[PDB]
């Protein structure tokens, strides 16, 4: 979904 | 759920003074697989959106002077201005850029206190900075009073 | 150069729904998420959520679940936020920001959403309505002139310093 947001 | 705290809230300054804002997160911002602390700093002047100064705790964006240095790790971070200039008189925010939900600090405002120590260009920039500052407060008055007029207007024509 | 241009209605009645628009130019729209940020008058910043344009996947701050809906139109490089069941508490400037690997490195200019808080005036006469309506601008002027005097107090010491050099 995102590069590193989780 | 991560909570950001900055200090101090406000900060008087002067020509060429070094300033240091703290940012402390309730949980580590350290992504160990990425080998990266995912903390970001923004500079916001009145009337304008926030502007990214630093990402990943220490990485200055393009057009950000070397005077701005981010440092820290885990849950403790600082943003340092080696030689303060007039254009740096803003509000500064740190941001959890690490885990959902993304969260923001409340801010640290560089309010100048009280002048000949400044250059001519620094006093000009600070003067030109007060106009969008004033416009923010004034524009807010107009907002409040624009609402009070609406039901009155609708009621006249029913 | 990168640009995110914001459009949308400014003034809404309570219970309205408003669809804010964010038009991205100067970069591959699908290569970045899009964040939405609320800034209330207290200057408090609150992240509402993001959308991935490639998958239409969303993530919401629980606080804004239902209150906000995030859509994209990949064809036109446009992201949308729909604010629903508007309350006076929803009055704020709303930003879209681009979010890839380096946090929110470009921001729209912001769309100011003002929700008037909103009956008794219906029964008032025309004379009394115009009276109240006439009293508000003198009031609004005096309140602004306080601000102009507040900032005149800060401009004067800087002007003096320039005049001496």
């Amino acid at each position: 979904h995102h590069h590193h947001h989780h | 759920d991560i909570v950001m705290t900055q200090s101090p809230s406000s900060l008087s300054v002067s020509a060429g003074e070094k300033v240091t804002m703290s940012c402390k997160s309730s949980q580590s911002l350290l992504n160990s697989g990425h080998q990266k602390n995912y903390l970001a700093w923004y500079q916001q002047k009145p009337g304008q959106p926030p502007k990214l100064l630093i990402s990943g705790a220490s990485t200055r964006e393009s057009g950000v002077p070397d005077r701005f240095t981010g440092s820290g790790s885990g849950t403790d971070f600082t943003l340092t201005i080696s030689s303060v200039q007039a254009e740096d008189l803003a509000v500064y925010y740190c941001q959890n850029d690490h885990r959902y939900p993304l969260t923001f600090g409340a801010g640290t405002k560089l309010e100048l206190k009280r002048l000949k120590s400044w250059t001519v260009e620094d006093l000009q920039k600070r003067l030109l900075a007060l106009d969008p500052m004033m416009e923010q407060e004034i524009e807010e008055i107009r907002q409040k009073y624009q609402c009070k007029r609406q039901p009155i207007l609708d009621a006249i024509e029913a | 150069e990168v640009q995110l241009q914001q459009f949308g209605a400014e003034l809404v009645k309570p219970g309205a729904s408003v669809k804010i628009s964010c038009k991205a130019s100067g970069y591959t729209f699908t290569d970045y998420n899009m964040d939405w940020v609320k800034q209330s008058h207290g200057k408090s910043l609150e992240w509402i959520g993001d959308i991935n344009p490639n998958y239409d996947s969303t993530v919401y701050n629980q606080k804004f679940k239902g209150k906000a809906t995030l859509t994209v139109d990949k064809s036109s490089s446009t992201a949308y936020m729909e604010l629903r069941s508007l309350t006076s508490e929803d009055t704020a400037i709303y930003y879209c920001a681009r979010d890839g690997a380096y946090a929110m490195d470009h921001w729209g200019q912001g769309t100011s959403v003002t929700v008037c808080s909103g009956e008794f005036l219906k029964s008032w006469t025309v004379e009394d309505l115009q009276k109240r309506l006439l009293a508000l601008d003198p009031m609004m002027e005096q309140e602004i002139e306080e601000i102009r005097q507040k900032y005149q107090s800060k401009r004067q010491p800087i002007l003096d310093a320039i005049e001496a050099k």
